[PDB]
């Protein structure tokens, strides 16, 4: 019995394959890896509609609370300074 | 849990959470005070005149999975602090250009996935402050120019995944704030001389997955590129000059091109770069010239009609931690004495013939080494000698006689499958770390068995 939206699961790993319009995310807070479907992604993750299928990727961005794209930031941890979609102490 | 009008929740700190409750309008017994409203995911069709009335101090307002077709020209009326508005998946059709017409406060604007073919030439007007717009995931089938001359102050702007297939001179000349610009995934097979001119400050530029069939001349005009990518297109040719107007560029993207030819100054002047990886260019025949590249951390260069390193590979660049050159028509070896770096050599399939002591001195952080698929009928018995933390060694399916043992007792790993004319056995006491070792016949493997994965089979090569 899948979450709705997942086309296919595993009784551990969440969801496999989401539903072609939906993004996959991957929460780790855990012991593993678990797949979850969403329309949209969370702030801190942008949506890539990547060739392969719909992904919510992790902003990696140092000092970064949610971003653009791999690259650019929308907006800072508190009490950071944003330039050009970086963050920096000052 | 504060108390808030059903079927929202309130988090105190003036934010609003009412997504997922199958609202048809605008909640109602929320407090004007309210800063942050949330209602995507409902089914919210038309926003009607005057819907967020009570809403005069919203900085953020999330609408997007509502199936949104219609917002009346006056429904975001009052909305003057309002940062970032998010419409995505819905209906939309066209830019409601008239009713964003008053957020003179707003930063960010979400139009993604919501079936736009069009959009109106007066559209944008008034967004003074639009920092990042996203027109992706729609049907657009030209860059909206004027609409996009009102937003000087714009910083990122994503036209990906529409249908886009050529740009005109002057596209996005007064986005002189533009830092990030995506238009991968469109069908461009055009791009003019000129169409980048003004974007002075762009630092990224995505034109992935399009039909450019010559490299585009227009990146001549972003003097702050950082960052290319022209992966998935149709290009067969990277010309001399083609970054002479990119001096900071860090990274290119340049795979899954049908290229066949690249031109020798192409890549020099790159002080930045980090990584350059060229396959299949089976035209080249000259090593590349990089004078003023000399910081790249990994070279590949394979397919090519290259038969011959400059003496100066390893003279100069000065943080080479990977090189692959394997697959070309190489012969002799220069030196590589001063790559101090150097962590993976990779030479198969070359026409290397002999390893003299010197060919591999400095390499002190040399771990991988792959010299397969040459002619070697000779390696100096002091070649390994001054090697460091050697791990890989893979001499396959060459000429070898004889194999030296000098520096190779830390291997883990030794590939001397295929050499038939190899007639000694290795000493299991030269070799107290191996762990997967290939020989050319199965008397050889005596030692490491009874008569550690010794095999004598050609894995069918
Ligand atoms: C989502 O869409 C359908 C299709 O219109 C909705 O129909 C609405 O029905 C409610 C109750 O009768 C009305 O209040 C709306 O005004 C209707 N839409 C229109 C524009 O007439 C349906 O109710 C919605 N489903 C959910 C999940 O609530
Ligand atoms: C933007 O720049 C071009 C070229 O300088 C200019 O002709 C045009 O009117 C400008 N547009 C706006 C709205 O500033």
């Amino acid at each position: 019995a899948c979450a709705k939206g997942c086309e296919l699961c595993s009784e551990v790993n969440g969801c496999l394959k989401c539903s072609p319009k939906l993004f996959i995310l991957l929460e780790r807070n855990d012991i593993r890896q678990v797949g979850v479907c969403l329309p949209s992604c969370p702030p801190g993750y942008f949506d890539a509609r990547n060739p392969d299928m719909n992904k919510c990727i992790k902003c990696k961005i140092e000092h970064c609370e949610a971003c653009f794209s791999h690259n650019f930031c929308t907006k800072c941890k508190e009490g950071l300074y944003l330039h050009k979609g970086r963050c920096y102490p000052a | 849990p504060p108390l808030c009008a059903a079927p929202c929740s309130c988090d105190g700190d003036r934010r609003v959470d009412c997504s997922g409750k199958g609202l048809t309008a605008v909640p109602e017994g929320l407090s004007a005070f309210t800063q942050a409203l949330d209602i995507s995911m409902n089914n919210i069709t038309q926003l009607p005149e005057d819907a967020f009335k009570n809403f005069p101090f919203l900085e953020e307002l999330q609408l997007a999975g509502n199936d949104l077709s219609f917002i009346h020209p006056k429904a975001l009326s009052g909305l003057k602090e309002l940062k970032v508005l998010t419409l995505q998946n819905n209906q939309l059709k066209t830019v409601p250009s008239e009713a964003i017409r008053g957020l003179s406060a707003l930063q960010s604007l979400r139009l993604d996935a919501n079936h736009i073919t069009s959009v109106p030439e007066d559209s944008f007007e008034g967004l003074v402050q639009l920092r990042h717009l996203w027109l992706d995931d729609n049907s657009l089938t030209e860059v909206p120019v004027h609409p996009l001359s009102n937003l000087p102050t714009l910083q990122a702007l994503t036209l990906a995944l529409n249908k886009i297939s050529s740009i005109p001179d002057f596209a996005f000349t007064n986005l002189s704030s533009l830092v990030v610009l995506h238009l991968h995934n469109n069908k461009i097979r055009s791009l003019s001389q000129h169409c980048f001119d003004g974007l002075d400050n762009l630092e990224t530029l995505d034109l992935n997955y399009n039909n450019l069939g010559e490299f585009p001349q227009a990146i001549k005009a972003l003097p702050s590129l950082k960052e290319l990518g022209f992966h998935s297109n149709s290009i067969s040719v990277i010309p001399d000059g083609a970054f002479d107007g990119n001096p900071l560029l860090r990274t290119i993207h340049l795979y899954d091109n049908p290229l066949s030819f690249v031109g020798n100054s192409a890549f020099h002047n790159l002080s930045d770069l980090h990584s350059l990886v060229i396959r299949g260019a089976s035209m080249v025949q000259q090593f590349p010239n990089l004078t003023g590249t000399v910081h790249l951390e990994s070279l590949t260069l394979t397919g090519t009609k290259i038969s011959s390193i400059p003496n100066n590979l390893c003279q100069e660049q000065k943080m080479l931690r990977t090189l692959d050159l394997s697959y070309n028509n190489i012969r002799d070896l220069p030196s590589f004495n001063g790559c101090h770096a150097l962590e993976e050599i990779s030479l198969q399939r070359n026409q290397i013939y002999q390893i003299k002591e010197g060919t591999f001195q400095g390499l002190i952080s040399l771990r991988i080494l792959d010299l397969s698929r040459n002619l070697i009928h000779e390696i100096h018995s002091r070649a390994f000698a001054t090697l460091g933390p050697i791990t890989n060694l893979d001499v396959s399916f060459n000429e070898l006689t004889s194999f030296p043992t000098e520096g190779l007792n830390g291997l883990n790993q030794l590939k001397l499958v295929g050499n038939f004319k190899l007639k000694e056995a290795l000493a299991a006491k030269d070799f107290v770390n191996l762990r997967s070792l290939s020989v050319p016949y199965a008397y050889q493997c005596c030692a490491f068995w009874g008569c550690i994965h010794c095999t004598p089979s050609t894995g069918h090569h």
